[PDB]
């Protein structure tokens, strides 16, 4: 048994309740329902023989919502940071939203970047390149998911766990 | 056979489904309760939320200085930026607005900080001294006092009112700077509250935790119910942050109907000063005030109000800009925080209704399926 503390972060729509939800319940809805404050998850994979039980952490991407979110920094080991591929706004943000880590969260933390919504290239706005441009700029792990799909999203988690287990372990 | 193997396993997959169901099914009666409690709490917030304006406890003097201590260690940590891009102008700028932010976050502190060691003094509307802060119009110092000529309020440094009262233009200045000053002592209030509102989550976190580590399921089931408090608080803060937006004029309030209002309490939205609320039939889209959507077979797209069809029919790529400036709209919350915490509330009780049918069928199936399975093993 391990215990992971993970947190999701980003712009409001880019679909962070969406990937928590597939991951933890394995379950899709289209119908958006804005995220008010923080709520966690819970889900116990298994890596190298160990139990590693993930605990995982939504947060509110609207502005007014998010006046402490600093403090949730706190004792996260990694931070999934989350855009829109059809969005460059909330792609251009993953920026101030890295950056706002490193002056907040213990250098420590195991960062990840999803560009979600992969599942509609036929409104695409942010191509998979740019992407791993951006991750590798930053020396952070990156990948495209889709919550719809269930693309990437037991990846993303797995490996983030991995990487944690790993600095962990040693 | 062959056949009994993938028969038996042919049945080690129903009650695998007999039990991942069952759990669900009585795990949603618990949600509901959950999803109830949750509302309620949200509500309690909501309708506490105008008396608290009034009848919050201030910041303690200690409370003051830690927060602005905290603030100058994010100056200090500002300029150092700041100078690391020192030549990259458009960063440097970036961060010299975030330092100037800061800068007037803290004078705001001060004033309050002055009222404990006063240094200044609150005042009503208008004139005479109070204690606290709720009761307070104005803060002044030991040299400017209100004088209230008539129906009219007027601000002033002590003793000079003869070398005013005479004078219109100063008159004038004076009744203006009685103003700004009401305006300015506003603004720290609602950052007062925003500071104690914060400060009081926080130390919420260490006990949630707590609740959720401990081994007891009825401790844990307090960590949500605590949670809920916790986003309550969070609640507040939205209306603050929309509060002083709109008191700032970067953002404006809006009823039912689209009409411009002035005050949270008649608001069903919140925008931009630059924006409008456009109509969709029956839904409102926050856009520039210079912007509409126009919608052509089945499509649509957001353009200058003077575009039109003609303006991009021949235009390809237009269109597509166009019709991705709309697809950014579909996400926007341009509610105010009560309507959309109804708003959500509706759709969550649509939602799990639909989630306990389709599962209580879900397990109809699963034991009708048992008819069968047990109906070919027994052979
Ligand atoms: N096509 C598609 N839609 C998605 C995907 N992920 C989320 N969505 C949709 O996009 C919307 C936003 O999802 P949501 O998870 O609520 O995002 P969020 O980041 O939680 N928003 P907030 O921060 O405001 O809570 C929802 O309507 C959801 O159905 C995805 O991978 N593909
Ligand atoms: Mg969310």
């Amino acid at each position: 048994d391990y215990l992971f503390k993970l947190l999701l972060i980003g712009d409001s729509g880019v679909g962070k309740t969406c990937v928590l939800f597939r991951f933890s319940e394995d379950a899709f809805n289209s119908t958006f329902i804005s995220t008010i404050g923080i709520d966690f998850k819970i889900r116990t994979i298994e890596l190298d023989g160990k139990r590693i039980k993930l605990q995982i952490w939504d947060t509110a991407g609207q502005e007014r919502f998010r006046t402490i979110t600093t403090a949730y920094y706190r004792g996260a080991m990694g931070i999934m940071l989350v855009y829109d591929i059809t969005n460059e706004k909330s792609f251009d943000n993953i920026r101030n939203w890295i950056r706002n880590i490193e002056e907040h969260a213990s250098a420590d933390v195991e960062k990840m970047i999803l560009g979600n919504k992969c599942d509609v290239n036929d409104k695409r706005q942010v191509s998979k390149e740019r992407g791993e441009k951006l991750a590798l700029d930053y020396g952070i792990k990156f990948m495209e998911t889709s919550a719809k799909a269930n693309i990437n999203v037991e990846n993303a988690f797995f490996t983030l766990a991995r990487d944690i287990k790993a600095k962990m372990d040693k | 056979l062959d056949e009994y193997e993938q028969a038996i396993k042919r049945a080690q997959e129903n009650i695998k489904k007999g039990e991942e169901l069952e759990k669900k099914l009585d795990k949603l009666e618990r949600q509901g309760k959950d999803l109830e409690d949750k509302y309620k709490t949200y509500e309690e917030n909501l309708e506490g939320f105008e008396k608290l304006l009034t009848d919050s406890e201030e910041l303690s003097l200690s409370e003051i200085n830690e927060k602005m201590e905290a603030f100058s260690k994010d100056s200090e940590k500002l300029t150092q930026l700041m100078e690391k891009h020192k030549g990259d102008e458009k960063t440097v700028q970036s961060l010299q607005r975030e330092h100037h932010d800061i800068k007037a976050k803290l004078a705001n502190l001060q004033v309050l900080h002055d009222a404990h060691t006063g240094k200044k003094s609150y005042v009503n509307e208008k004139g005479n001294p109070v204690s606290s802060l709720k009761d307070a119009h104005l803060a002044i110092n030991k040299d400017q006092e209100v004088v209230e000529h008539e129906g009219q309020f007027y601000l002033l440094q002590k003793g000079q009112w003869d070398a005013i009262k005479n004078n219109p233009a100063a008159l004038e200045k004076a009744q203006k700077d009685y103003s700004q000053s009401k305006h300015d002592l506003a603004t720290i209030k609602m950052e007062a509250l925003i500071h104690k509102l914060s400060l009081e989550m926080e130390k919420q976190l260490e006990t949630i935790n707590n609740l959720i580590m401990s081994t007891d399921p009825k401790e844990n089931e307090e960590a949500t119910k605590l949670l809920h408090k916790h986003n309550g608080l969070n609640l507040k803060l939205a209306n603050l942050q929309d509060m002083l937006a709109v008191h700032r004029k970067e953002k404006s309030f809006f009823n039912e109907k689209g009409e411009e209002v002035t005050s949270l309490n008649d608001a069903h939205y919140v925008i931009g000063k630059d924006q409008q609320l456009f109509n969709l039939g029956g839904k409102f889209y926050p856009i520039h005030k210079e912007q509409k959507i126009l919608e052509k077979d089945g499509k649509f797209y957001l353009l200058k109000q003077g575009e039109d069809w003609e303006s991009i029919k021949d235009s390809p790529e237009k269109q597509k800009k166009a019709e991705h400036d709309f697809h950014k709209l579909q996400y926007e919350t341009p509610m105010t925080v009560k309507k959309l915490v109804h708003h959500n509330k509706g759709l969550e009780t649509t939602i799990h209704k639909e989630r306990v049918e389709e599962t209580k069928q879900q397990l109809e199936d699963n034991g009708k399926e048992k008819i069968e399975i047990a109906n070919n093993i027994s052979k």
